[PDB]
């Protein structure tokens, strides 16, 4: 079978289908690969296809310590009562920690520099090799959680492994609770859309549904349409890395060596502070390094990320752009005319309806990308919904969410408050300066910039038992 | 579920008391839509030759991208108010919320 | 195990344990059969388990024609033209058709009346002959087509079989909906609960799920409190029909032969009739003939059907009291003190909290049954809210709705629309006399009632094609 | 589906058309609200002696039925406003509705 090697469409591949004339795959019978989501009851005909989450729905940090727990007893450093995450016993990132190696059958990594022989990295979700990027802040977490444990046994003496691991553990959960409600949601969904779908927390609610919804899978994908065709790398004062600066996305996918050989994380964590993200816009939607070149190193051919988006939300068996407004109480367009009208962008409807023939089979992630961005968001209005709608239930649904009465103490909840990624990467890396709150805002050296020690550190005192 | 507990299991689990699955890992996804399959319950759009979409064609997700998504790279267009941090982040993020598996 | 011989508590039996000093079965040794529903996704360790339903949602007369193709078919006239049902070929009452006769293995029919030697009745849904009255209702039905067929063939020479069938067939589904929407439904949920949860039909919507839903099929079963401990036999001046006119309910579970050898539908027709349905009261819920005798010439013991539907919400994972009344956005008491008010019986709130604990464990049955009723109506909010929005589902998510453009022509929908079970009844049957409109409501002869030649029959005029 | 037709399908299938199963027989019951299991999954309430339900002891079903649902017969109320007609279309209406399998 090997849906990477053929063609053929036999279960379990639902391979992409070639266009004529496509300017790049001119052989119309080849095909990009792909391999059909597994489904929740295999073989039923009774059932109507669903598939799986692997991982826990809860803002948790799940990808820090896993959602398996084969996994998350073989993350941690068992060898003393510490409360450690296990560190790769191979090599440091000029004396920091970095994530142990993983050991895979026929490890992606592996094949980016054949010479290099640098497997990918073992961590709580399988993917924290996919791009150099997410490796660094997979790393960054992971000496957090390391640092905030041995604080807490300086603290607490008599605390044992187990408790050390998961105090740790719990304030990680809650550092990436707060990153993401008070900095990172609010710039994706813009203030409007902030207000409706994410108002003030009351309490636990364990009548809210905290699954992650199949749609979800897809519309939060409004992500590809953010990444830039490089790795930006930036050495100490926020120069450009010699003398290779910017990387072709193409040439770091599963890229682990250059974590590894190529300087570390620090150039990496500047590179992303100090770069704009791409803007999505209707005639720039996303690049090529994602549309031609994907996973261009470790395939029989480049994939098409977009392409792949697509047939996923098929696979899944999502229905169409209307039905998902119409869910969100959104108008509905029927003809061009009036799909023109909610795009604000005639040509772009008109584009669409070539493809589709009517907005009714417009694919979700196509026409949530497609629409223009809400005032301060990065997403229109179908996305905003779907997004803001899936948080909420996240929050409000989660007996452990951080400001939940009983989790944590009111001092305990003071000093989370203050928690910031700018300080996070301070504690756990080389890096002296830092951005300005808010960091998923500033984006200029040296104008968004200030030095680590005008930063407060984590007040751990209340974490002190009596 | 246990009677009391000072912290999440690895699993999810337990996390909702009345409904102990919802949320914790290896669990179907929740559907807030009825499902569209070729046949009503399982062949994606675009399986079967010929087979219509609510009366048109299924549009090959390569050619919809090609047409609608490519565009010129010196056209990209830097987010002023944003940084590349902030695409790393929802990735991060998305890495805590969601992976779908399939057959290797 | 075998669940109806055996109280082992193995897959797939899930058998009622015995408590201590019961009132009829004082061996605690023993049980009551139960048979757990069979599983959409058996031996899954992924899937929450969840139920099948092997019939259309569709208010569609399924319980007439069947829900699958094999049996459709099987229960049609296959030996002409005139798509007719196919009728007794042993049987007939007073010069009209019978159902035909099935073929079960172990048919419990035959143990109702070991020498009679009367089968149970095959028709479109399996349990037509559960007892005399519901069989004499699938008769009428099933007599109705016939008549139909008949008349359009006059109407319509060139019509074939086929086509004669399938129009016979959607006036009767009209008639199953007219009958259910107009006159059953708002004596089910009084005025004020029809006008909230079924507003007036506008058009199909098809976004609208026309699923049941699990929780359904334990609520509807509210009906079981109107069951009388009697079938009664009236005959045709609606006298009781010697020498036994009230036959205990224990003696007609699937007791066939009685509509074959005891006077056919027409003595059962008239009981439903002129015989009052048994109210709901909180201290008077359910009566002995099935709380204690249900099915007991059919089997090793007598089942309880009151404890059967709480068993069986439980064995289909639905949630308690508590739940179902916030879903339905009804107050959710969890003090005695609480319930009491919200029955406005301190008395039956003491009783639940002393079985249950908690008002959060009710079962959905109990809990739904033991609510005062709705003024005008047989249910109170919360059964109210969850028949009437699976019945609104059922309407607006249906694209064959008798009512919906494009299914029947103007001129078809106001001879539809004079159309009545009474009229119906003396179409089909030898009863000259027949309930005065609302049939639901009337209930005593001669007040209640009028003669068959003073109702205007079915206009078949706009259903000429000419 | 067919592009068009004329009549219900005997098994409701393609009544919906963007979802055709939905409504045919022999399909999964819609869920309102996520189940609630003994296990989280598919034990049911009461399978397991001395595991509790939102803590408190599950009833014995025959139990609830005795000390609630019971009544001597003499005090039983005729409804002066229904005839069981009303009781009888109910049974004939549910089972144009619902059926739930059980194994022989
Ligand atoms: C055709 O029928 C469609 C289904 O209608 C429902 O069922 C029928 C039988 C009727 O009873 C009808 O009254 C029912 O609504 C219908 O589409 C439906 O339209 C409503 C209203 O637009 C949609 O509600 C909106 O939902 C979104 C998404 O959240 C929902 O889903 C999540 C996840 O399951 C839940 O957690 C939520 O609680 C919701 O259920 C909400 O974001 C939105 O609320 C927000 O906006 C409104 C407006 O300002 C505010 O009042 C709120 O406070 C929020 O700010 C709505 O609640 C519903 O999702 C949608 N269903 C479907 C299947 O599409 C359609 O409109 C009908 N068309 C016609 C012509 O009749
Ligand atoms: C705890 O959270 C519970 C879930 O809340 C939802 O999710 C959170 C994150 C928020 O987004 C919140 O806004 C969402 O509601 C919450 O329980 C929920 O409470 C609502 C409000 O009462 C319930 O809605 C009502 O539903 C019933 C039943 O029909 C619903 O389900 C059917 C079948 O799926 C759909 O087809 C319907 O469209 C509904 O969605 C309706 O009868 C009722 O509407 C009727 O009554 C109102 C008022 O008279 C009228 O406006 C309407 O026209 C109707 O006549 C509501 O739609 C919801 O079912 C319920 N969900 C759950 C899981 O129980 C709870 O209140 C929260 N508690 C606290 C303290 O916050
Ligand atoms: C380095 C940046 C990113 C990638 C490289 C990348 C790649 C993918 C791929 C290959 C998939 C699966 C495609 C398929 O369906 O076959 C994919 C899925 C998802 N992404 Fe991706 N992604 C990168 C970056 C992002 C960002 C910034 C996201 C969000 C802001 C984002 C989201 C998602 C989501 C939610 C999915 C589905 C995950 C699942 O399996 O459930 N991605 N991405
Ligand atoms: C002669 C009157 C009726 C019965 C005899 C009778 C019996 C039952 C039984 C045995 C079941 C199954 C119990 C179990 O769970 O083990 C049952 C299920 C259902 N009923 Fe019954 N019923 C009689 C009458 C009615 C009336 C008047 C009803 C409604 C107004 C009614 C409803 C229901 C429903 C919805 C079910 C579930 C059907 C399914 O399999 O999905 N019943 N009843
Ligand atoms: C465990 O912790 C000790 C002390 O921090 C360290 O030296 C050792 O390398 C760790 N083991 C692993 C596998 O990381
Ligand atoms: C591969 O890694 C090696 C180190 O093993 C390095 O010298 C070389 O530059 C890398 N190759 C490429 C093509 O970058
Ligand atoms: C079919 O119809 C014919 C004529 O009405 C009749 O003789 C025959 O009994 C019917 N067959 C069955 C099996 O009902
Ligand atoms: C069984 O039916 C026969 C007629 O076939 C009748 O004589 C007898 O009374 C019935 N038996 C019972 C127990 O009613
Ligand atoms: C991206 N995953
Ligand atoms: C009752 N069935
Ligand atoms: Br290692
Ligand atoms: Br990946
Ligand atoms: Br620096
Ligand atoms: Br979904
Ligand atoms: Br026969
Ligand atoms: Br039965
Ligand atoms: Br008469
Ligand atoms: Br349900
Ligand atoms: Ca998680
Ligand atoms: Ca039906």
């Amino acid at each position: 079978v090997n849906c990477e090697t053929s063609c053929v469409q036999q279960p379990p591949c639902f391979p992409l289908k070639i266009p004529p004339n496509d300017p790049r795959i001119k052989n119309q019978a080849d095909c990009i690969p792909f391999f059909r989501s597994c489904p929740a009851c295999p073989g039923s005909n009774i059932t109507i296809r669903n598939q799986i989450n692997a991982l826990t729905s809860f803002v948790d940090a799940s990808m820090v310590y896993g959602s398996e727990e084969p996994l998350a007893r073989n993350l941690r450093n068992m060898s003393n009562q510490l409360g450690l995450l296990a560190v790769n016993q191979r090599f440091q990132d000029n004396g920091r920690a970095l994530l142990p190696f993983d050991n895979l059958h026929d490890d992606p990594c592996l094949l980016t520099n054949r010479s290099a022989r640098i497997p990918c990295f073992l961590a709580g979700d399988t993917r924290s090799s996919e791009m150099p990027e997410l490796t660094s802040m997979h790393t960054l977490l992971l000496r957090e959680h390391n640092r905030l444990a041995t604080e807490l046994k300086s603290l607490n003496p008599r605390w044992d492994g187990e408790r050390l691991y998961q105090e740790a553990r719990k304030i990680v959960g809650a550092m990436v609770q707060i990153i993401t409600y008070r900095d990172y949601l609010p710039l994706v969904l813009g203030p409007t859309a902030m207000r409706k779908y994410l108002p003030t927390y009351r309490s636990y609610n364990d009548s809210v549904d905290p699954r992650i919804a199949n749609v979800f899978t897809n519309a939060f994908r409004y992500g590809h349409t953010l990444i830039q065709p490089f790795m930006f790398r930036l050495d100490n004062r926020y120069q450009p890395m010699e003398p290779n600066p910017r990387v072709p996305l193409s040439r770091v996918f599963f890229a682990s060596w250059r974590v590894v050989l190529e300087g570390g994380i620090d150039p990496i964590l500047r590179g992303l502070m100090a770069t704009p993200a791409k803007l999505n816009r209707q005639n720039q939607i996303a690049v090529d390094e994602i549309r031609e070149r994907l996973f261009e190193q470790v395939m029989r051919i480049g994939l098409d990320l977009p392409a792949l988006n697509m047939q996923r939300s098929r696979d899944h068996g999502l229905p169409g752009y209307n039905a998902w407004r119409r869910f969100c109480g959104l108008p509905q367009p029927e003809t061009v005319g009036q799909l023109g009208t909610v795009l604000r962008n005639l040509k772009l409807a008109r584009k669409l309806m070539e493809q589709y023939g009517t907005p009714n089979n417009i694919d979700i992630w196509m026409g949530g990308v497609s629409e223009p961005l809400k005032r301060k968001g990065r997403v229109g209005p179908l996305l905003a919904c779907i997004i803001g709608t899936q948080f909420r239930k996240l929050r409000d649904g989660d007996r452990f969410w951080w400001e939940n009465e009983g989790v944590f103490s009111m001092q305990q909840r003071q000093a989370l408050a203050q928690i910031s990624l700018p300080r996070i990467i301070c504690d756990n890396t080389g890096i002296t300066t830092v951005s300005k709150n808010n960091i998923f805002m500033s984006n200029s050296y040296p104008r968004d910039f200030v030095n680590c020690s005008t930063l407060p550190a984590l007040n751990l005192a209340s974490w002190r038992e009596a | 579920c246990p009677e009391q507990d000072k912290y999440r299991t690895i699993t999810g689990m337990c996390n909702n008391r009345r409904s102990p699955t919802l949320g914790a890992s290896n669990r179907a996804f929740v559907r807030w839509l009825p499902a569209e399959y070729e046949d009503g319950f399982s062949l994606p759009y675009g399986w079967t030759p010929g087979v219509k979409r609510n009366g048109f064609p299924v549009a090959l997700a390569r050619a919809v991208s090609n047409e609608i998504v490519r565009f010129p790279t010196d056209q990209l267009t830097p987010d002023q108010e944003r940084s590349l941090m902030f695409m790393q982040w929802g990735q991060l993020l998305d890495h805590d919320l969601d992976f779908t598996p399939e057959p290797a």
